[PDB]
């Protein structure tokens, strides 16, 4: 989805993607981390 | 007190699956009043609901609500949005982009209760099937200064909803019922009223910190607060701890002194935050001055020249929009034994990140990090090499303060490592959060530490859980060295003990400090062993000595000075009114003058 | 800004006759708006004219208007009365005894714009004259707090004056006419007026900081201020130079920060007075805090253990009843240099009172106030025994700051004395205040002294005059000493010069520095005196040395070390590694190794 | 006028008088000198 420019932007093996929109750019974490490029690692639950 | 919740950072990130980020969203949003953080409502499909979300009352930061396609979001009470950090730098409330590939999304946002926004503006985009929003007038709800930083942007090609109740002023409705209609607070005042009012009446002019509204003249009649809080009343200034005299020309000592923390002004700042001679809490005092001893409480005092270079962490100052230590900032981190703020170790650091075009950080370039002995942030250690198997940077970490936290909730994370042991020998002190230790292969490692001795808030919990086994790891030399006191341990090694059994040789826990052998001579005080001096004689009888000074010699090594025990006698030792002073020994080695 | 004076403190002291009273009241009060000080209208009798106090709009004291037989006292323009100090510890509004010996006092008493007091209530005593006064309502007038401290007596068997104008709220009036009616302000207000208001409308609520009343509903609005002022407006406390920030939990730099001076918030304060680190202008700072040294201002820093015993002056802090430097009180003053106050020398010390039962004050006794070395406040000497003739006990006093005036406009008085000469060697700045030196017999010597140079602050003045002749006395040695520059001289003695001509020992104007001649080895730099190291060799043909230092000479006295001139060779002198050196003399004398 | 008790009471040869409609005691200064007692010197004003 997202252009070949942003290679390593979303971490933890989520998926980068982008809203076309809203000309934007987002990540897809997997279930674990949040963030805004998979940085927060999700310590409230499920460690 | 009202429920506080911290809220998520997610812009646009969908966490997972559609339903994943639905239960985050369910599980960060039940049960709360006030959004500390930021309100996101980002990815909720068709059939869902969303009940959890009508006891927000308060959000300090921006409402994002983008990519929707349920029907209703009931955010009906929702006071006051506060705005601390602006999206796109200029808005807090944005709605943007809510429609499916049938260009059905949004239907209905009953904001029944939203009057005022502090500090941001209003942007809606693409959103074709939201109706009964456009005709709010939006001049009530942005403030005066931000009439030109908003946009808006409506598509009315569907036809499908209804007009308002004609009970209502102006033809102001966010939803089907007179119920849903717009309180207006500001345009309808007189003159007189200098900030907003009830109604059209001049007799209703409200408090300048009411925010969105009053039930009454008085300033403990505000629905929410502006800029503080007097735990009933909303103001302007906390009241400080001294108030100038003008007969007199001093300064006298307010007995209703209020520390201000936040948006409150509490009767006396925490334990880990710093009291300032304003009466203030806060996180740090200004580049002239230094935190010095605590006497209770937390205070700044000047130094001489300039002060220590102090090392911004990861989120505060210089790194603020910073996310890791990586390549570039860690030649910032070499000679500073106090982090004001954190210490982020990240997965990016290590793999390399083409969007900068930076080299990955060297393992042995983490030493650099040996000399920090102070985070008043929490810590995040995430990523670890495969080579070393010990957190040997962070060896004289003391007091970890978690003056800010994660989720609110946590204050030293220490998750998905391929360490064996810790290594924390010199932690003390943990005065806020929680302490998760989980998601790791080869660390058992925690079943002995007390950890309410090292907390110094109480109301704390750990999750240190589904680590290896549970019963499989503690027969492979998993338990610590036996001299390690019950008290806790960290690593297998006997300098890893939290305390000692009998006596502690710097950091070894040893039974005794070399009573009638050993090579060196050893006392025992605060189970600790210290040498004497070198000229004590090594008796085998009895014990060798008592004291640091020469005096506590029992019998002296060499030569013998009154109580002294010395290797030579003075010869040339400066004395008195130019008498150097000539000493010779005697067959009892005393000195003689 | 508002015309000021200071006013009277003649609680019920006649000054002379009559008519001096008269004449003293009338040039006290003539042009006068905001009286700082105490309104005390006594002693004037019949046939008289007091057209002056129209004007007066401001007291921070107490009125007082007590045994006064003239028929009308026209204080019309009165909005306020502060009451900083207050009359029997409980009033600040005191008419007291008005009537002749004919019954027939005071008559009419038009305060037409009083409307609130703020700290003080109401005392009226034994009035028989004075009617159309006890018809006021003093409920508007007297505070909340002072409802029980208020006494009223009236004698009303006159049935001389008239009633009220039927066109008036609970005829109510202050004398004759419809204009000199009671202004209600706040028992006809509504419940949501807060404090007090205009009219019986609930939309006439005024603000809080407007004290008597406001000609409109913003707080620029207000007549007059209640505790502090930003210059158009009435403000609670005054913006500090920090203000706190609840979103990063800081302090930050207010570009708004105005410093607290007495009722005012002005931008900045004066040179003499002491800025805080909270924004205030003071005149001492706390206990635990010293005065440091002025980087343009004056601030306070901590003192390490406890600080220096400051000593009280006369008239503030635990001194602050008392009147003069007595025989109690100089015990006080024994080891300090800087006086926080006032230093008074009166005639009632060295002749004895019998109210308190104390001994007179000992002139050799003043030797106690040799340490003296500033003063905050303001110098009076007023007595002086007729043994000594120089003011001795102020030979170190070197800064006089003045932050509390006499009258507001003096600040050093030197006055009818039977001294000599004054003997003020060290006085170098004087801040505020104007300098008298007037009533005296044997003192001419002052039309040298540049006082300009001494003046702090511009617009001031001196009144140096009608000492002695001014044409006879400055012919039998009464100009002082020829080595004096012409920038001034206090003194006849060579030492007594404010700066010398071409050089000066110590303190004594010399020519030369013994150049050539002379016992002393001395040279010449900042235009004074230095000796030199006495391993200098005296030459009669050229200079001697240069430099302090034994570098500096030309030629050693007994023993060379290199450049050093030395009396002995060093023999035995600590060196390194257990190295004393022995150093022999050469025949030019060089200590060689 | 006021008892022997409050001599010396009124400094510069100003004379102590007792006011008994008030029951309280005053001075009366020569030209030159203001106060509660006599003490303040006149300085705005001839000398
Ligand atoms: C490793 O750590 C590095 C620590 O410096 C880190 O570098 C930071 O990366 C951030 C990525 O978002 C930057 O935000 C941050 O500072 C930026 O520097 C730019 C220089 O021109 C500024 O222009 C920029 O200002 C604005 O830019 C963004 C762009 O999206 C705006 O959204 C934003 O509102 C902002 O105001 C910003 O100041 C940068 N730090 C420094 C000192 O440059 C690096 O990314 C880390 N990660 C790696 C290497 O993978
Ligand atoms: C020489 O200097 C002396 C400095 O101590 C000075 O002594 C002071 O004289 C003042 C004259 O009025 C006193 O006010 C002052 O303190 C008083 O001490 C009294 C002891 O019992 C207290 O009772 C008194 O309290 C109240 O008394 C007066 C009485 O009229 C009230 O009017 C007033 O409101 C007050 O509240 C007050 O505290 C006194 N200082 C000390 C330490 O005793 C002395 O008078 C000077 N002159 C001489 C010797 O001629
Ligand atoms: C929120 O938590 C409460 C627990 O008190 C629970 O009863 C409720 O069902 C939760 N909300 C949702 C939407 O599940
Ligand atoms: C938005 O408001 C800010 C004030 O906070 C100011 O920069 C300007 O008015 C607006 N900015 C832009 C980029 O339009
Ligand atoms: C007050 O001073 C002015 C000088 O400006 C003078 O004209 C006036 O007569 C004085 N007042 C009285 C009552 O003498
Ligand atoms: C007068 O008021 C004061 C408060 O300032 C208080 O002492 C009391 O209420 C009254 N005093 C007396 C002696 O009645």
């Amino acid at each position: 989805e997202c252009p070949l420019s942003h290679d390593g932007y979303c971490l933890h093996d989520g998926v980068c993607m982008y809203i076309e929109a809203l000309d934007k750019y987002a990540c897809n974490c997997v279930v674990g981390y949040i963030g805004e490029r998979c940085q927060y690692r999700d310590l409230k639950w499920w460690e | 007190e009202k429920k506080v919740c911290q809220g998520t950072s997610n812009k646009l990130t969908q966490l997972g699956t559609f339903e994943d980020h639905f239960l985050s969203l369910q599980r960060m949003f039940n049960n709360c009043e006030v959004v500390l953080g930021n309100l996101e409502i980002t990815y909720v499909q068709r059939n869902y609901d969303l009940s959890f979300l009508k006891t927000i009352q308060e959000v300090a930061g921006y409402v994002l609500i983008a990519l929707n396609t349920v029907e209703r979001i009931p955010l009906e009470n929702l006071q006051i949005i506060r705005g601390n950090m602006y999206y796109e730098n200029s808005y807090a409330l944005a709605v943007l982009s809510n429609y499916d590939a049938n260009k059905t999304g949004l239907k209905e946002l009953p904001m029944r209760n939203l009057q005022e926004i502090l500090h941001g503006a209003v942007r809606f985009s693409n959103n074709p099937a939201l109706c009964n929003v456009e005709s709010i007038q939006w001049r009530d709800i942005v403030s005066s200064d931000f009439l030109s930083n908003m946009s808006m942007d409506f598509q009315n090609h569907l036809g499908s909803c209804q007009k308002c109740d004609p009970s209502c002023p102006n033809g102001s409705c966010w939803g089907a019922g007179e119920e849903n209609c717009q309180k207006l607070t500001k345009i309808i005042c007189a003159q007189q009223c200098s900030g907003r009012c009830r109604g059209k009446s001049p007799s209703d002019c409200c408090h300048n910190q009411c925010a969105a509204g009053c039930t009454g003249p008085r300033e403990s009649d505000c629905l929410v607060c502006r800029k503080f809080r007097d735990e009933a009343t909303c103001k302007d200034t906390c009241p400080p701890l001294m108030l100038y005299n003008p007969t007199t020309y001093q300064m006298d000592v307010n007995p209703e002194g209020k520390y201000s923390f936040g948006a409150t002004c509490v009767k006396k700042c925490p334990r880990n935050y710093v009291v300032t001679d304003h009466g203030s809490c806060v996180r740090a005092c200004g580049a002239d001055s230094y935190e010095m001893e605590e006497d209770g409480v937390r205070k700044c005092k000047k130094c001489e020249g300039p002060c220590r270079k102090v090392c911004n962490g990861i989120g505060i100052g210089e790194f603020k929009d910073s996310l890791s230590i990586n390549a570039t900032n860690i030649k910032h981190f070499k000679n500073c034994t106090s982090i004001s703020g954190d210490l982020h170790i990240l997965p990016v650091a290590f793999r390399g990140d083409s969007f900068t075009h930076t080299p990955p950080l060297d393992p042995q370039e983490l030493d650099i990090l040996k000399t920090v002995k102070e985070i008043t942030g929490f810590l995040l250690i995430q990523a670890w090499p495969e080579n070393r198997t010990d957190l040997h940077a962070f060896e004289n970490l003391e007091i970890i303060r978690g003056r800010t936290k994660q989720h609110g909730q946590f204050s030293l994370a220490v998750v998905s490592l391929n360490i064996t042991s810790l290594g924390l020998r010199s932690l003390k002190e943990i005065s806020d959060g929680d302490v998760i230790i989980s998601g790791n292969k080869n660390l058992c490692y925690a079943n002995t530490i007390n950890w309410k001795k090292l907390f110094g808030t109480s109301g704390q919990k750990t999750k240190i859980i589904s680590n290896r086994g549970e019963n499989s790891c503690k027969a492979t030399g998993q338990v610590c060295h036996a001299l390690c006191s019950p008290e806790g341990c960290w690593g297998p090694e006997p300098r890893d003990c939290v305390s000692c059994r009998n006596v502690s040789r710097g950091r070894e826990c040893v039974d005794k400090c070399n009573l009638l052998e050993g090579e060196p001579r050893e006392f025992v005080e605060n189970s600790e062993c210290i040498q004497c001096h070198p000229e004590c004689l090594p008796q085998a009888m009895n014990i060798t000595c008592t004291g640091r000074g020469p005096d506590n010699c029992i019998q002296c090594a060499h030569y013998i000075d009154g109580p002294h025990c010395v290797k030579t006698c003075p010869a040339g030792v400066m004395g008195e009114n130019n008498t150097l002073v000539w000493k010779y020994a005697d067959a009892g080695h005393v000195c003689h003058l």
